[PDB]
This record gives structure tokens, C-alpha cells and sequence, in this order.
């Protein structure tokens, strides 16, 4: 059964993604700071060398973010226990409808109440500088920040998200899943894990599990306002293409 | 989902 669980997913949670919450929080409390037009083209020359109006290009950089994140979700997946053995279908139905939710409450962890860190790290963007953009470009970033500011007030760390994006993923009311039991029961078994670990870890949040629970929703309408605002950028912006990962997973959302 | 597949 599943002692287990808990551990082999944080331990796949820290052994996957380059970016965690202890790393983000020290680096955050030196980076390069991206504040104005200036200090954006020295970090495109610096820092995103191997990634042209500025929004376009600053929604380029945001893009292959994405990419290298659902890269390191599908192998966090696959070492969920029980995923691998799920129909390899199913499994494209998971990731399709769960990556943004899960970077999105991941990308909380580098935020801050003025701006986020960038190129692993090796930079910092301002909140100010994102709101300068012109539309629809400037809104795609502030809901961001203003998800972040609320999550992280919850104070998780990496091994509280690590279950909370492990049940993000095993979710079994994803459209078109090909066995809603198997996963149903994935999903039960962690989020009752989850539910005894935040008791562990947070004795004195008696209500951080209905919460996060709420957390999850709130995702779900956040990922949505942001699908459509990519939409309005990728039909009116002609200079704004969608990486070919993303526009599979953009395909049919609503 | 030829990519996603790809990845997994
Ligand atoms: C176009 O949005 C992405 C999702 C996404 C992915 C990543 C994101 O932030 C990454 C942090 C970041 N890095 C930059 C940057 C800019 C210039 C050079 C190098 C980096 O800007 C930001 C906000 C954000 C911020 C708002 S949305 C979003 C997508 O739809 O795949």
C-alpha cells in the first residue's frame, strides 16, 4: 500500500523540477533585475541567449518555460505510483488538463509581492515592469501575482506541494478519460495522504486542507482566464506563435 | 498529442 506515497513523491517532486520553494526563497531574500526596456535586452543578451517586439518576446521566454516545465511534470508523473500503469491515452489526459494548473501553483513558489525570478534564478523581473506592458500582454501576468500573493500566504513548502500537484495531476474528472475508476482511486489515495501530512507538517492550520482544496478550483479558473487570453494573442498578435507542445495542450479547452 | 505522448 501506501506508507510509501508521501515519500516517493517528494522525493520524484525534488529529483524533476530544476526550481523548488527552499531554492526560490533563498535566492529571493545576486539576481539580475528586469525592470525597464534597457535591462530587458541586456538579460536577453545575458541570460536568454538561446531563446522581435519586446511583449512578443517576453511571451516567448514565458513560453519555453512551460515547455521545460511540462517536461519535468511528465517525469513527475511517471513516478506517481499507479500512473504508469494507466492507459497511455489517459495519461496524455491527465498532463493535457493538469500542467497549467500545476505551474501555475508551482510558479507561486519564485513570486513575490514585486516581481519573480527568471532564468533560473539568474534573474528577477518586476511587477511593475510586467504591468508597463502593453495589453493583452501585461494581462497574462498580474491575476498571476495576485494567485501567488493568496497561495503563498498558506505558507506551504515543497513537500505539502509536491502532494498537492501530484492530486492536481490524478484527477478524475479530467473530459474523455478512458477509466475514471483506476484513477478516482489514485486520486483518493493521495489526497488522503495529503490531508495526514498537512496535519503533520501544519498541527495548527485546522483548515489549510479544505483550503487547499479550494486552492485547486481556484486553479482550474485561473488556467481558464488564461487559455483565453493565449487565444486572443494567438488569433490578433502576428508576431505571437504557440510552441507546438503548448498549442496541443491549448487544443479544445473552453 | 503528438508531443505529449512523446514525453511520456
Ligand atoms: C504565455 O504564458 C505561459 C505561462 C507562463 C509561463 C511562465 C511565466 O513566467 C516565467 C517568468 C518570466 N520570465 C520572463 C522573462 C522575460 C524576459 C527574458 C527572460 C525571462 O518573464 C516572466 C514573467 C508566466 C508569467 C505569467 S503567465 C506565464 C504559457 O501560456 O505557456
Amino acid at each position: 500500500d501506501l506508507k510509501s506515497l508521501a515519500k516517493r513523491i517528494y522525493e520524484a517532486y525534488l529529483k524533476n523540477f530544476n526550481m523548488n520553494k527552499v531554492k526560490a526563497r533563498v535566492i529571493l531574500s545576486p539576481p539580475f533585475v528586469i525592470h525597464d526596456m534597457e535591462t530587458l535586452c541586456m538579460a536577453e543578451k545575458t541570460l536568454v541567449a538561446k531563446l522581435k517586439e519586446a511583449e512578443v518576446r517576453i511571451f516567448h521566454c514565458c513560453q519555453c518555460t512551460s515547455v521545460e516545465t511540462v517536461t519535468e511534470l511528465t517525469e513527475f508523473a511517471k513516478a506517481i505510483p499507479g500512473f504508469a500503469n494507466l492507459d497511455l491515452n489517459d495519461q496524455v489526459t491527465l498532463l493535457k488538463y493538469g500542467v497549467y494548473e500545476a505551474i501555475f501553483a508551482m510558479l507561486s513558489s519564485v513570486m513575490n509581492k514585486d516581481g519573480m525570478l527568471v532564468a533560473y534564478g539568474n534573474g528577477f523581473i518586476t511587477r511593475e515592469f510586467l504591468k508597463s506592458l502593453r495589453k493583452p500582454f501585461c494581462d497574462i501576468m498580474e491575476p498571476k501575482f495576485d494567485f501567488a500573493m493568496k497561495f503563498n500566504a498558506l505558507e506551504l513548502d515543497d513537500s505539502d506541494i509536491s502532494l498537492f500537484v501530484a492530486a492536481i495531476i490524478c484527477c478524475g474528472d479530467r473530459p474523455g478519460l478512458l477509466n475514471v475508476g483506476h484513477i478516482e482511486k489514485m486520486q483518493e489515495g493521495i489526497v488522503h495522504v495529503l490531508r495526514l501530512h498537512l496535519q503533520s507538517n501544519h498541527p495548527d492550520d485546522i483548515f489549510l486542507f479544505p483550503k487547499l482544496l479550494q486552492k485547486m478550483a481556484d486553479l482550474r479558473q485561473l488556467v481558464t482566464e488564461h487559455a483565453q487570453l493565449v487565444q486572443i494573442i494567438k488569433k490578433t498578435e502576428s508576431d505571437a506563435a504557440l510552441h507546438p507542445l503548448l498549442q496541443e495542450i491549448y487544443r479544445d479547452m473552453y | 498529442h503528438q508531443l505529449l505522448r512523446y514525453l511520456l
